[PDB]
RNA sequence: GCAUUUGCUGGUUAUCCACUUCUUAGAGGGACUAUCGGUUUCAAGCCGAUGGAAGUUUGAGGCAAUAACAGGUCUGUGAUGCCCUUAGACGUUCUGGGCCGCACGCGCGCUACACUGACGGAGCCAGCGAGUCUAACCUUGGCCGAGAGGUCUUGGUAAUCUUGUGAAACUCCGUCGUGCUGGGGAUAGAGCAUUGUAAUUAUUGCUCUUCAACGAGGAAUUCCUAGUAAGCGCAAGUCAUCAGCUUGCGU
């Protein structure tokens, strides 16, 4: 915390912006197709979209 | 004129002239006349203004302008030369002060000699351009009545102008000066110089 | 218990907040009289109101006016605006209707936009030029 | 100065190579029964009063 | 600029022609009735929709 | 039946209140009055130089009258204007602080303002009993 | 019994209004003095980049814009209905902090 | 060019030529006396304390006056 | 109603520091003729004089005069500080010294000489004849009169 | 506090109660060219008046086809083919310097040529915004100093504090008085500070002094139709320091 609402909201997009583009290199070969983010207390969720889970 | 008393004490010259007529700064909308037909229905004295200062829309018709009272459009074209722009309370003292002059040199009402001035500068035949190819011959045409209150203005106010730039007279006794010796045909005015210049081109151009 | 009427009046930013009450006349803009109202050429735009319909009615209501925002000429449109409306929206409410058709009659005739606050409003400025319309010199060599 | 009044019966289009002449059919507002067409620099309405230095000419549309 | 498009005609002759025994030559009360037998996305166009509506009806009663 | 300096205009209510200043004689105006610019936008220093520090004195007085509490700074920003620095735009500059200080200083000293809570300087006890009698006797001025 | 307020602070409308909407519903369902729903002025946070890589064309601007809604509630509860309200109404892109006085 | 202080043949000629001045104002004197402009604006508060002249309105960057009588 | 008729008093063009003074305009600023002396200066050793600042330099009897050149020539012993000195801690003396009509374009060619004789690289500058502050060459400065 | 007669102007961080006109923001309503009149083939439409907050597509934008240009960008990219170089390097890093150097020509601008003005007091009015936790951001208030600035504290992670951003033009009263003058402030001298490891080739601010051209700008040529042009400042970007620039905003 301790952080303006106006800096907390602007470094929640950059850092999907990070992770997003950090699938795409990195699953590139198991059809990655976005994430979302879901920040709540006790162990913020992240859950990836792609085809071939079995190989994720 | 039975006047009223309440709390807030409302000064006594405020309330005498005014609940009954609703004059100018003081000075009396009754009375002038536009002396010049086909000037009738373009200048506009007709429902009477306490001070030149109407926030209305104008531009937004084609003859709108014309409903527009002409102390307001004295003292919408004193705001110009650009130093001056949108400076119109600084324009509203040069016309109160104006008339105040105006009737001080001849003892008629200041509006009256407004009207006399705008009736007399305004051009009567005017010149237009013919190009075809080369010369560029000029053709003498009409003038419409609203451009002639259009142009009279324009001509007061640039004499006024021009005459107390470096001088030390102010802008206000000029602009006196220039509608009193228009009012009559001086030809001691920027404005009767100007009409008549205009009006004897168009002659050799008929 | 003590008739009492709010209400506003606008011009650009400005908005002045009438209350007109019952009372004995006085007519205080910010806490000042309304003979201080001072660009001082305009002190006449708070006056019609007080001229168009007659002072006479002015002598039972209370008026307190309060303005923020805007100029010093947009906020003389504003107690004005205010005025006109404060007491027509006190005759509508507390004296008879019939006399309110009058005086909204005197205001209208008249209007300097004594009722009805304009709809000029700023244009936004754009990219290429330092106004809405106006536009940066372009050199062409 | 025999300064002649008329006034405007009926617009009739613009003229010259700009467009900034009006053309206008005007009644002599002393003989109605007169009626000349001339051409206007300003702005000109239905039914407002002119001014005619000389009416003569009966001007054609200008190019 | 007050034409009306090929969306606005078209939909309110089709409107008309299955619904002419329900429809006034009022708009303010044709335009509560556009909401009931018809499915339109924007408040905009209805309002279009349902005034030539009521345009269209003004001159089905002349003729 | 009452009145307030509310109901005085502003000009004319300083001119009246800075002359009584003046008559009484303790203000205490520095010893600096006569030297200094009263801004950094200024050029040239106040051309009244027996009486400009009690006009400011007097218009310090009635705009804490006025408001709930001022200090210096606030009197800086307000006393300020647009500097011309020549061949470059105007901008807005504050004035000059010792001025102002040395104005409340003195005002607390004669007793008129007091320090407040909450920070700044609010009117006096008898700061209003003061300035409202010199704001009668300005309107019966008219004979 | 204590005073708490929760506060929230989203960049969509339709998430947020309905999950204040759930706060208020559970409210009311076991009735308690509730300080409703304070929008505070919403914000507009503007970039203004230019349009392009490299400076060749005409000058043409661009301006990207966030808006940060939030909002308010005051509320007072026993000590033992706060977590599971606010533990309930969790939805993605909402933020929710909860001062405890 | 203009006189700037009094050498009692102007002083005189304020006296006798004022009255015949219907409108008389800052610029006025400056013209048709040659007088130093702010002498002018001394001599309009001199000739209002004895009343030789009498004011219509008093505007800071413009005064009118008027002959009393 | 300011009209005084002070007729035998009055004086045209005089001379103060060497310099005709124009007689007949306000003294503050026809003080200012001086090099040396400016719209501020002057305006404080005026009130030092103990002048009325509303008189013409026509005015200002002989005394009065030679107590205002007695200010320009020495401030710092009536009570002007030393933040109006034209001079502060100067380049040799470490006094504060005002510099007046004729000094002026002398003490100015010392210092030009002083920084020229040293070869720093203002001197060089001025010697040169360009703009001795760090402000562009390429477009401005044109014509070097 | 003043009047005193019951009134007027205030203060009181939650004293309490009540309300939401003003403010905020969700859901909505509202305009459809409505009513009337006139025109045309009698259609699509157009024009005038009334009503209305609003009648130009209500104002302003955002978005935005098919086909293209050898348009710009390899100096935004750990986008990239080919060529070159790859250890005394064209990699990288460090000290200095340069990009700013001036016979001169051009483009965007700022300040001006003054009296509708300059100066000095006095009045006093916005809107868009930005702001610091393991880092020194926006800074109120007191004190010191001519000023720039310093110092002791405080509030604020913000509809809470800076901040009513008490902006500037503007308004009132006075000084000037047609004089390149009290217009203009280029060029230059001396000092005091601030940012920075570092200010010389002046970073910038201030104080005193110096007082240039410029008297309304030839041929040419730009932008603009209503809350527009023009005047006037303010916030933000760049930033440690530097705004005569831009992006917006109001007057």
């Amino acid at each position: 915390a301790l952080i303006s609402k106006k800096r907390k909201l602007v470094a929640d997009g950059v850092f999907y912006a990070e992770l997003n583009e950090f699938f795409t290199r990195e699953l590139a070969e198991e059809g990655y197709s976005g994430v979302e983010v879901r920040v709540t207390p006790t162990k913020t969720e992240v859950i990836i979209r792609a085809t071939r889970t079995q190989d994720v | 004129f039975t006047p009223v008393v309440l709390a807030t004490p409302i000064p006594e010259e405020v309330q005498q002239a005014q609940t009954e007529i609703k004059l100018f700064n003081k000075w009396s909308f009754e009375e002038v006349e536009v002396k010049d037909a086909s000037l009738v229905d373009y200048v506009q004295v007709r429902q009477p203004i306490f001070v030149a200062h109407t926030a209305g829309r104008y531009a937004n018709k084609r003859f709108r302008k014309a409903q527009c009272p002409i102390i307001e459009r004295l003292t919408n074209s004193l705001m110009m030369n650009g130093r001056n722009n949108g400076k119109k309370l600084k324009a509203v003292r040069i016309i109160k002060h104006t008339l105040d002059i105006i009737n001080v040199l001849t003892d008629q009402n200041p509006i009256q000699v407004v009207v006399d001035a705008i009736t007399n500068t305004g051009p009567r035949e005017d010149t237009t351009r013919v190009g075809g190819g080369g010369a560029a011959r000029r053709q003498a045409v009409d003038v419409s009545p609203l451009r002639r209150v259009n142009q009279a203005i324009a001509l007061l106010t640039i004499g006024a102008r021009e005459a107390a730039f470096r001088n030390i007279k102010t802008i206000a006794e000029t602009l006196a000066e220039e509608l009193i010796n228009a009012a009559k045909g001086s030809s001691t005015s920027y404005a009767i110089k100007k009409k008549d210049e205009l009006e004897r081109v168009a002659k050799s151009n008929r | 218990a003590v008739p009492s009427v709010q209400t506003f009046g606008k011009k650009k930013s400005a908005t002045a907040v009438a209350h007109v009450k019952a009372g004995k006349g006085l007519i205080k803009v910010n806490g000042s009289p309304i003979t201080l109202v001072e660009p001082e050429i305009l002190r006449f735009k708070v006056y019609e109101p007080l001229l168009l319909v007659g002072l006479d009615k002015f002598s039972n209501i209370d008026i307190r006016v309060r303005v923020t925002g805007g100029g010093h000429v947009s906020q003389v449109y504003a107690i004005r605006q205010a005025i006109a409306k404060g007491l027509v929206a006190y005759h509508q409410k507390y004296v008879d209707e019939q006399s309110k058709n009058e005086l909204k009659k005197a205001f209208t005739s008249y209007d300097r936009t004594l009722l009805i606050a304009d709809s000029r409003r700023p244009e936004p400025k754009k990219f290429g030029g330092k106004g809405a319309r106006s536009r940066f010199q372009k050199s062409y060599r | 100065t025999p300064v002649t009044l008329a006034k405007v019966i009926k617009v009739l289009g613009r003229t010259g190579s700009r467009g900034g002449v009006t053309q206008v059919r005007v009644e002599f507002l002393e003989d109605t029964s007169r009626t000349i067409v001339r051409n206007v620099k300003g702005p000109v309405r239905e039914n407002d009063i002119l001014v005619l230095m000389e009416s003569e000419r009966e001007a054609r549309r200008l190019r | 600029g007050r034409v009306r498009t090929k969306t606005v005609k078209r939909a309110s002759k089709a409107l008309i022609e299955r619904y002419y025994p329900k429809l006034t030559l009022d708009f303010q009360t044709n335009k509560r009735l556009c909401d009931e037998i018809a499915t339109i996305q924007s408040k905009r166009l209805r309002n279009k929709i349902a005034g030539y509506t009521t345009h269209l009806m003004k001159r089905i009663q002349k003729g | 039946p009452g009145v307030s300096v509310r109901d005085v205009a502003a000009q004319d209510f300083i001119n009246a209140y800075a002359s009584f200043l003046q008559r009484q004689g303790k203000l205490e105006v520095p010893g600096y009055v006569d030297i200094v610019k009263t801004s950094s936008g200024n050029e040239m220093p106040p051309q009244d130089a027996e009486g400009w520090f009690y006009k400011r004195a007097a218009s310090v007085a009635r705009h804490i009258y006025m408001r709930k509490q001022v200090g210096v700074g606030k009197l800086n920003k307000l006393y300020g204007g647009a500097k011309s620095r020549g061949v470059r735009p105007y901008k807005h500059i504050d004035a000059s602080g010792s001025i102002n200080r040395k104005v409340l200083q003195a005002l607390e000293k004669i007793g008129i303002v007091e320090i407040s809570p909450k920070g700044g300087r609010r009117i006096s006890e008898n700061g209003q009993r003061d300035l409202d009698r010199i704001a009668a006797q300005t309107l019966e001025e008219d004979e | 019994i204590i005073k708490i307020r929760i506060t929230l602070t989203s960049t969509k409308v339709k998430q947020l209004e309905n999950v204040s909407s759930n706060i208020v519903k559970n409210a009311e369902q076991h009735n308690l003095v509730k300080k409703g729903p304070v929008r505070l002025p919403t914000k507009v946070l503007k970039i203004s980049t230019r349009k392009t890589p490299n400076g060749e064309g005409s000058k043409t601007w661009e301006t990207y814009e966030m808006r940060i809604h939030k909002r308010y509630i005051d509320l007072e509860a026993p000590v033992q209905i706060v977590k599971r309200i606010t533990q309930i109404t969790i939805e993605p892109g909402v933020d929710v902090e909860v001062v405890v006085a | 060019q203009h006189a700037v202080i009094l050498d009692q043949e102007k002083y005189d000629r304020i006296l006798k030529e004022v009255p015949t001045y219907r409108y008389v104002s800052v610029s006025v004197l400056v013209d048709r006396l040659k007088i130093g402009g702010s002498l002018a604006r001394i001599a309009l508060r001199h000739l209002e304390k004895e009343g030789i002249i009498k004011p219509i309105s008093k505007h800071s960057k413009q005064a009118i006056y008027t002959r009393a009588t | 109603s300011l009209v005084v008729q002070e007729q035998g008093s009055f004086q045209h063009i005089l001379r103060l520091l060497n310099t005709n003074v124009d007689g007949n305009i306000k003294i503050v600023y026809a003080l200012t003729t001086i090099k040396g002396v400016g719209r501020r200066y002057s305006n404080l050793v005026c009130k030092k004089a103990d002048v009325d600042l509303h008189k013409r330099a026509g005015e200002l009897t002989q005394e009065e005069l030679e107590r205002i050149v007695q200010i320009m020539q020495n401030p710092t012993h009536y009570k002007i500080p030393a933040w109006f000195l034209n001079r502060q801690n100067d380049i040799t003396d470490g006094k504060d010294y005002h510099t007046l009509a004729n000094n002026v374009e002398s003490k100015l060619r010392d210092d030009l000489e002083r920084l020229k004789k040293i070869r720093a690289h203002r001197g060089i500058r001025h010697f040169w004849g360009l703009r001795v502050r760090g402000q562009h060459t390429k477009t401005t400065g044109r014509r070097r009169a």
